[PDB]
């Protein structure tokens, strides 16, 4: 229960109650705003690294039977049909079966 | 590199016509603004009041 | 032919701030400050 | 966890802050056949 | 700085070799127009070959 009743001869005490409230308020406001800002930067970095990590997962399995295009895409040096494309998504691309 | 002085990140360019240090304007400017905002978040979000 | 890797985008105009950036548009956000 | 309705409350309440907006990103940066993650969602 | 290195690596593609010390070397003559294009992000990869 926030807020206390003080008499007019207790101003030096009322002021301490005020100070705790203002004090804790600055602590929580400062921490809440930095927590949000720090988390949002970490969040966006997280998402960006997740898509890059996916790109590398794929790059590592596709190995030398592909070329990177430089725009976040890969192209095959062999015909790649639905079974092939699904295997890349699945992480089961049968690298030894294909060649340039 | 000691030599580049025109930004935080850059290039050497050592071709047959000569070697010079150039800031990657895009990289330097974005990082620069990032750091400036960081410093300001730490300082500007601090609340003050008369006490 | 090619297989591209990417991520979700939408019609959101919701913006958040971070330590390094301000007015950053995100696809989804949660308001953790109760205002009403 | 936080609210900005009024500084004096009675009950089991969120912390009061001097703020208009505490918003966490939960999504991806909404960056607005030819490309992947390099150019946008 | 690593991100810059990769931005460059991705555009230079196969007409260069990495040196392992944070530098690239071309397999073709690369003059000021070429070097400026790499800095600019406009390197015309299809125009050059080893
Ligand atoms: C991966 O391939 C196997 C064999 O065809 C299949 O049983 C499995 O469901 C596939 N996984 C995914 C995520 O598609
Ligand atoms: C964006 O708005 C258009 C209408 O102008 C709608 O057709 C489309 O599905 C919306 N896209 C998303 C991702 O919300
Ligand atoms: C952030 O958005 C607010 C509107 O909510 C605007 O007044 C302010 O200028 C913007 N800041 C920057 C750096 O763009
Ligand atoms: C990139 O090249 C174009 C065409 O020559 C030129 O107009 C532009 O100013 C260059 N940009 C930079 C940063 O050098």
């Amino acid at each position: 229960a926030v807020g206390k009743e003080f008499s007019n001869l207790e101003r030096r005490l009322e002021n301490l109650n005020k100070k705790m409230e203002d004090g804790f308020l600055d602590v929580w406001t400062y921490n809440a705003e930095l927590l949000v800002l720090m988390e949002n930067e970490r969040t966006l970095d997280f998402h960006d690294s997740n898509v890059k990590n996916l790109y590398d997962k794929v790059r590592m399995q596709l190995r030398d039977n592909v070329k990177e295009l430089g725009n976040g895409c890969f192209e095959f040096y062999h015909k790649c049909d639905d079974e092939c494309m699904n295997s890349v998504k699945n992480g089961t691309y049968d690298y030894p079966k294909y060649e340039e | 590199w000691q030599g580049m002085v025109d930004g935080w990140y850059g290039y050497h360019h050592s071709n047959d016509q000569g070697s010079g240090y150039a800031a990657d304007k895009e990289s330097t400017q974005k990082a620069f603004d990032g750091i400036t905002n960081k410093v300001n978040s730490v300082i500007e979000k601090m609340n003050t009041q008369f006490e | 032919d090619q297989i591209c890797i990417g991520y979700h985008a939408n019609n959101s105009t919701e913006k958040v701030d971070t330590i390094l950036e301000r007015n950053v548009t995100v696809t989804h956000a949660k308001d953790i400050l109760e205002k009403t | 966890p936080f609210h900005n309705v009024h500084p004096l409350t009675i009950g089991e309440c969120p912390k009061y802050v001097k703020s208009e907006k505490l918003v966490l990103a939960t999504g991806l940066r909404n960056v607005p056949a030819i490309a992947g993650f390099i150019e946008g969602g």
